[PDB]
């Protein structure tokens, strides 16, 4: 119930974050780095199959933000209707008048 | 009408979406600068520190109002009807009616 | 569709039905035809018409009312509708015309026989409840 | 862009829906039984009473 | 206008076709015949719901395996009669025809007791086998001379009643062309229990 | 003579306006104010009833319940007539104290009634208990009162109580019941329900040979008592709680 909302909305964010996180790095380091060093970690073997990853990266960061996006937007609207829906919730006069109007009507008919 | 709890809780969710919208448009701005940030032209790098910073702020508390509003959801629980009278208000325009018939000087 | 249901028992009477959309009653000196029609100078009756439906309207929202009492007074009763009691809406209008109009036949046959031949009868008219 | 179009689009049709619906009334989600999918039904008869 | 099955027909006739010695015409007939039954039948159902004759005078049942619809009216009719249709194939012309079997129309004259294109005027019919029966009986009564022959009115029977001692009058008698029961226009309590012994 | 069919209940007031409007959203029917007053007899321990065969166990003693509607202007208070006649009265009654004390009961001394326990047997989902049930209309003579017909008869007064609550009417025959229990004793009026609620659904069957009716009733009580689950839990109570012979004393309530 709400509360797995919640928790999905958890994820949603901290992915909507780390996939931030990721394509920010992947962009900013897609000049790639040679370093003397042992200690940096970065390669680059195989010359066409780098450009590959890229694409990659760009096809993986466009469907998961458009995804989340949507989602987050389908779950604000499938809220508000829940909201819509689930919330539940003289005599002497008279006599007079019926007397005037069946005494026309005798008179009349 | 609706109560105007619900109305204000539709306007709450309303500023919900558009926030999202300009979180989404801000994130296309961001995206664009970026490119000529790599291009080379260091003029609009101080623009960056700030698109940043509002793109995040615009993130968190959206997400943050959401949230009080299904806390709300939460507490808000507890808290054919119009059938049962619906007959009873016919009745009573019924008669208006024949009122308006059986007076003569209010048929103009 | 009340009106069919009711006005099919009163054919003994001088009430007959046309159609499925039209049903006639009728008096010694008069005709009713009430009649649903799809949408596809003032006369002297026509606030008689707009009177006769007002009150068929309102008898139908009497049934219905009797209808919610009877539902709430009590669970195990099976809410059949009877048409010998609960259908009451030509009735009424039925039984004030024919007893005005035999109200004046007696009326003049007392003159003729009572008031004509023996001068001096005092004649007083009074409704018991 | 095409996202941002679209989505005030439909931001677009959807104050026109909660600015044109009125409210007491008996309101539910129906399945069509030509289309499937969930609409929006209301309750006017005299049924209840 | 139809959603005939065209393929299936096309093998089926390709089958009996390949497999006939007139057979393909026979088998087409009875469909044809089949459709019309059942069409018919279900107009009948279709107007039962609404019609006039929902009130027990009408039941209609329905023979697939012979092809065949009995229809009972009056069911609270006892004057040595019971009023019985049937809708069935004709043997000698091969087409649906409607008999209203009943000894009274069989020995009635210049009465058609058969009639056709039932599709088209159902109700006709119903209505001109329910003035024949009324009036089958209405001239029974006359010839046992019990009600005098009103002039204005055919469907009318007048019945002579002493009111007081010396007034000698007519009441008149109506038959229902619905249900078949006979009524008086102003009946008395006594009136309307001999009247209701009468039915 | 009837078979009851129930299931029961409780609930604690806070909800209580609460499930009220639950109801008629489920229901479509508002709720009826009703009240009662109920005097509980026994047989007379001065009288030696040998006649109880020992040896084959033929019948037991038992106690007899009888009942009378009490108008509502001997329950409503000098502040209260400003309120109408409806149910939100039951809203100003969580205290022990009530108008209708001991002397107007006495003053006042109807519906006569016998039950037993309920079937045997794990296999039963609703409680079943037989009812045999008469009338009293009038009476006459020099000692005409009903404190000396049941005398005449061989009972003695036990206790007695006063119900007020609220009535549902659904469809197939089915009764549902808030309650509120006031017992009364020349030392003072106790709400043993305190701070709550009773509450009993229960539908009745005329004749117990007939199994068919019997089962549909337990799919109506069943289907109900699966409609309100998350909100109230309907149980089948302690068949040793619903046993109201002299020869061991405990009373429901």
């Amino acid at each position: 119930m709400s509360n797995q909302a919640l928790y999905e909305k958890l994820e949603q964010t901290r992915t909507i974050l780390s996939v931030k996180l990721a394509e920010l790095i992947n962009m900013t380091t897609i000049a790639d780095r040679n370093d003397d060093d042992e200690g940096s970690f970065a390669q680059e073997n195989s010359e066409l199959a780098v450009a590959t990853t890229s694409v990659m990266m760009v096809n993986n960061q466009t469907m998961q933000l458009i995804k989340n996006v949507q989602d987050l937007l389908i779950l604000t609207r499938s809220i508000k209707e829940k909201w819509l829906l689930n919330q539940i919730p003289d005599e002497k006069q008279i006599e007079e008048l019926l007397d005037n109007c069946i005494e026309t009507f005798v008179a009349e008919k | 009408m609706q109560p105007p709890y619900i109305q204000e809780r539709l306007k709450s969710l309303n500023d919900i979406e558009t926030q999202l919208c300009s979180m989404l448009q801000e994130a296309s701005q961001v995206t664009f600068i970026f490119g000529e940030l790599k291009r080379g032209n260091e003029s609009v790098k101080p623009q960056f520190e700030n698109h940043v910073k509002q793109f995040y702020e615009r993130l968190d508390k959206s997400t943050t109002q959401l949230r009080k509003e299904i806390q709300l959801l939460d507490e808000n629980v507890g808290t054919n009807k119009k059938a049962l009278g619906q007959d009873t208000e016919k009745m009573e325009e019924q008669l208006d009616l024949l009122s308006a018939i059986l007076d003569p000087s209010k048929s103009k | 569709y009340q009106i069919k249901k009711e006005c099919a028992l009163l054919i003994s009477y001088g009430v007959s039905i046309e159609n499925e959309n039209k049903v006639i009653i009728e008096l010694p000196n008069e005709k009713f035809e009430i009649e649903l029609l799809s949408l596809d100078l003032p006369k002297i009756n026509d606030k008689r018409a707009n009177l006769m439906l007002v009150m068929l309207r309102l008898l139908l929202v009497v049934i219905f009312k009797k209808t919610l009492r009877s539902r709430i007074s009590s669970p195990h009763g099976l809410i059949n509708l009877n048409v010998d009691d609960d259908i009451l809406i030509i009735r009424p209008i039925l039984g004030k015309v024919r007893f005005a109009n035999y109200k004046l036949l007696l009326k003049k046959i007392i003159k003729d026989y009572v008031l004509d031949i023996v001068p001096g009868s005092s004649i007083t008219e009074t409704e018991v409840e | 862009n095409k996202l941002s179009s679209i989505l005030q689009n439909e931001h677009d049709y959807w104050n026109k829906i909660m600015q044109s619906i009125s409210n007491k009334d008996v309101i539910f989600k129906i399945r069509d039984r030509t289309s499937g999918q969930k609409l929006l039904a209301i309750k006017y008869g005299y049924e209840d009473s | 206008n139809l959603p005939l099955n065209k393929p299936r027909l096309e093998k089926l006739i390709n089958e009996i076709l390949l497999k006939s010695n007139l057979s393909l015409y026979n088998f087409l007939h009875k469909y044809v015949l089949t459709l019309q039954l059942y069409m018919v039948h279900r107009e009948f159902l279709k107007l039962a719901n609404g019609g006039k004759f929902s009130k027990s005078n009408l039941i209609h049942n329905y023979d697939s395996k012979k092809s065949t619809i009995t229809v009972r009216y009056w069911l609270n009719g006892k004057m040595d009669s019971k009023g019985k249709i049937t809708i069935g194939i004709q043997r000698t012309t091969e087409s649906l025809i409607l008999k209203w079997d009943n000894q009274s129309a069989s020995r009635a004259k210049n009465m058609p007791v058969i009639y056709n294109n039932i599709v088209s005027n159902i109700e006709g019919i119903l209505d001109e086998i329910m003035f024949n029966h009324a009036r089958i009986i209405r001239s029974e009564l006359l010839a046992r001379d019990i009600f005098q022959e009103d002039e204005e009115n055919s469907d009318v029977l007048l019945f002579q009643l002493p009111t007081t001692c010396v007034s000698m009058a007519p009441i008149q008698l109506k038959i229902d062309l619905l249900s078949g029961q006979f009524y008086f226009r102003n009946p008395t309590p006594l009136l309307s229990n001999y009247a209701s012994k009468i039915n | 003579m009837v078979q009851q069919l129930s299931l029961f209940g409780s609930i604690g007031d806070d909800g209580y306006d609460l499930l009220i409007s639950t109801l008629t959203t489920i229901s479509g029917n508002p709720p009826l104010l009703y009240n009662s007053l109920c005097t509980v007899w026994k047989p007379n321990p001065s009288y030696d009833v040998e006649n109880v065969n020992s040896r084959n166990q033929l019948v037991e003693p038992n106690r007899i319940k009888l009942s009378k509607e009490v108008p509502f202007s001997y329950l409503i208070d000098e502040t209260m007539m400003d309120k109408p006649l409806n149910f939100r009265i039951l809203k100003s009654f969580t205290n022990d104290k009530i108008p209708l004390n001991y002397a107007m009961t006495r003053n006042i001394l109807w519906s006569l009634q016998i039950s037993d326990i309920p079937a045997a047997g794990n296999n039963r989902s609703v409680s079943m208990q037989t009812i045999a049930e008469t009338i009293i209309l009038s009476s006459a003579g020099k000692n005409s009162s009903v404190s000396s017909l049941m005398n005449g008869l061989g009972y003695v007064f036990e206790f007695q109580y006063l119900t007020i609550g609220v009535k549902f009417f659904m469809k197939h025959g089915l009764i549902l019941e808030l309650q509120k229990i006031w017992q009364i004793e020349e030392a003072g009026n106790s709400q043993i329900t305190s701070g709550g609620f009773l509450l009993k659904a229960y539908i009745n069957v005329s004749r117990g040979t007939d199994i068919d009716r019997i089962n549909y009733t337990e799919t109506a009580l069943m289907n109900l008592k699966k409609e309100l689950q998350g909100y109230i839990e309907l149980s089948v109570p302690d068949r040793q709680s619903m046993d109201s012979r002299v020869a061991h004393g405990n009373i429901l309530i």
